[PDB]
């Protein structure tokens, strides 16, 4: 099953602020009016270049994400895990089981924060870049029940990791949810007065999208 | 390049007898080894990945361990389904090598 | 389920060109890399070539490369391979395939299509 990423998984490219003006920008984003795979539940799935990831389910029922290679004990794997009042990020060699590991050992990194998670849609996106592992992440109200909202909404910076290991494949760790990849494309972000992305054009869509592109005009 | 080998070219076991099948590198792959198992006029089937871990589906009689350059394949008590040839497949650089496969008979 | 079916095969002559294709279904095609295996008859695997899920990134064996062309087209769910100055020593079974590999394609799963058989003559 696949749904449609109409305008969905663009994220602000770095921590430059910008105002009243279009920036072009080259980096990993997913295309537009791109084929998002829709799971229901639970596989492991491949991490590629970079993962878009969305659900409209409940905090206690997402309870956070496995990231790694072989996912077992030969090698280090980054463990996100949300709960009540907290998250927790380790980074071991995790053992998992079938709460989420038996064992633990050879840690390298922990961190811990405040958590990550008519409905309510949560989008992040995982990038994994010269050994920071990046987190973007949004949080707004949805009123649509079989499929991804149309309209624009820019990704935030939550959290930027130096964990140091390469990821090539992923799970989620549950108690519906939306899987699509990452490619290097040229976006037109439009900045408004306060430095919010309000739109963006997808330079390599359509002849329509190129012109406005090339002319730097929506 | 790697080049991968594998001993015996050919075996022959009964049923119940204990089988054991070895690969080796010519460079450290750590455990990046993939074993397939394959019946004639069939596509090859995965047995085990990652040196030792075993795929859903497979009977608790197959195993498999090493690391390095030297790998070992084993079925406990061979089963009269178990007559088929062995590859053993490294992925730890591209180009991706399988050994030369190894023949297991009655 | 998932299948993988292989077509375009038959017979052509030396110095001469085919194109194989393998049509997907039953998974996410365009999120695994692929790879081509051959088999020739009597002899054992042999790894021919591997494309990234874009289909941006592209490798060969050394026995093929600069003669055959890898290439994807994830619209259609479709693996192809261009082979040209086909030689004698190409005749195989050609396998389209999706190798468990936790190193590169990040694929957790081996899928396998029958084979189609290219032979050199
Ligand atoms: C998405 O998949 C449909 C088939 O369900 C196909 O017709 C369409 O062209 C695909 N779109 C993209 C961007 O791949
Ligand atoms: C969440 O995890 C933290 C760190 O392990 C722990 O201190 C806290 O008590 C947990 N919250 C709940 C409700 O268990
Ligand atoms: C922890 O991991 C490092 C590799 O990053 C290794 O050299 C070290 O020996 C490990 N420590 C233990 C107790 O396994
Ligand atoms: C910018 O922020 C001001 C508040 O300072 C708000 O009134 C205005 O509507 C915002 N502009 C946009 C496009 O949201
Ligand atoms: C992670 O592994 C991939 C394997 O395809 C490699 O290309 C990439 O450069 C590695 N990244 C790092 C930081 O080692």
């Amino acid at each position: 099953a696949y749904t449609n990423s109409f305008t969905r998984g663009v994220y602000y490219p770095d921590k430059v602020f910008r105002s009243s003006v279009l920036h072009s920008t080259q980096d990993l984003f997913l295309p537009f009016f791109s084929n998002v795979t829709w799971f229901h539940a639970n596989p492991v799935l491949p991490f590629n270049d970079g993962v878009y990831f969305a659900s409209t389910e409940k905090s206690n029922i997402i309870r956070g994400w496995i990231f790694g290679t072989t996912l077992d004990s030969k090698t280090q794997s980054l463990l996100i895990v949300n709960n009540a009042t907290n998250v927790v990020i380790k980074v071991c060699e995790f053992q998992f089981c079938n709460r989420v590991y038996s064992s633990a050992n050879n840690c390298t990194f922990e961190y811990v924060s405040q958590p990550f998670l008519f409905k309510n849609l949560r989008e992040f996106v995982f990038k994994n870049i010269d050994g920071y592992f990046k987190i973007y992440s949004k949080h707004t109200p949805i009123n649509l029940v079989r499929d991804l909202p149309q309209g624009f909404s820019a990704l935030e910076p939550l959290v930027d990791l130096p964990i140091g290991i390469n990821i090539t494949r992923f799970q989620t760790l549950l108690a519906a949810y939306y899987v699509g990849y990452l490619q290097p494309r040229t976006f037109l972000l439009k900045y408004n007065e306060n430095g919010t992305i309000t739109d963006a054009v997808d330079c390599a869509l359509d002849p329509l999208s190129e012109t406005k592109c090339t002319l730097k005009s929506f | 390049v790697i080049w991968m080998t594998q001993s015996p070219s050919s075996l022959s076991a009964s049923v119940g007898d204990r089988v054991t099948i070895t690969c080796q590198a010519s460079q450290d792959i750590r455990f990046y080894l993939n074993w397939y198992q394959q019946k004639p006029g069939k596509a090859p089937k995965l047995l085990i990945s990652d040196a030792s871990n075993m795929e859903t589906g497979v009977p608790s009689r197959f195993s498999g361990s090493g690391s390095g350059t030297d790998f070992t394949f084993t079925i406990s008590s061979l089963q009269p389904e178990d007559i088929a040839t062995y590859y053993c497949q490294q992925y730890d650089n591209l180009p991706f090598t399988f050994g030369p496969g190894t023949k297991v008979d009655f | 389920e998932v299948q993988l079916v292989e077509s375009g095969g038959g017979v052509v002559q030396p110095g001469g060109s085919l194109r194989l294709s393998c049509a997907a279904s039953g998974f996410t095609f365009n999120s695994y890399g692929m790879h081509w295996v051959r088999q020739a008859p009597g002899k054992g695997l042999e790894w021919v070539a591997f494309i990234r899920y874009d289909g941006g990134n592209k490798y060969y064996a050394d026995s093929v490369k600069g003669r055959f062309t890898i290439s994807r087209d994830n619209s259609k769910n479709t693996l192809y391979l261009q082979m040209k100055s086909l030689r004698a020593e190409d005749t195989a079974v050609y396998y389209c395939a999706n190798l468990k590999d936790s190193r590169y394609s990040g694929s957790y799963y081996d899928y396998w299509g029958q084979g189609t058989l290219v032979t050199v003559s």
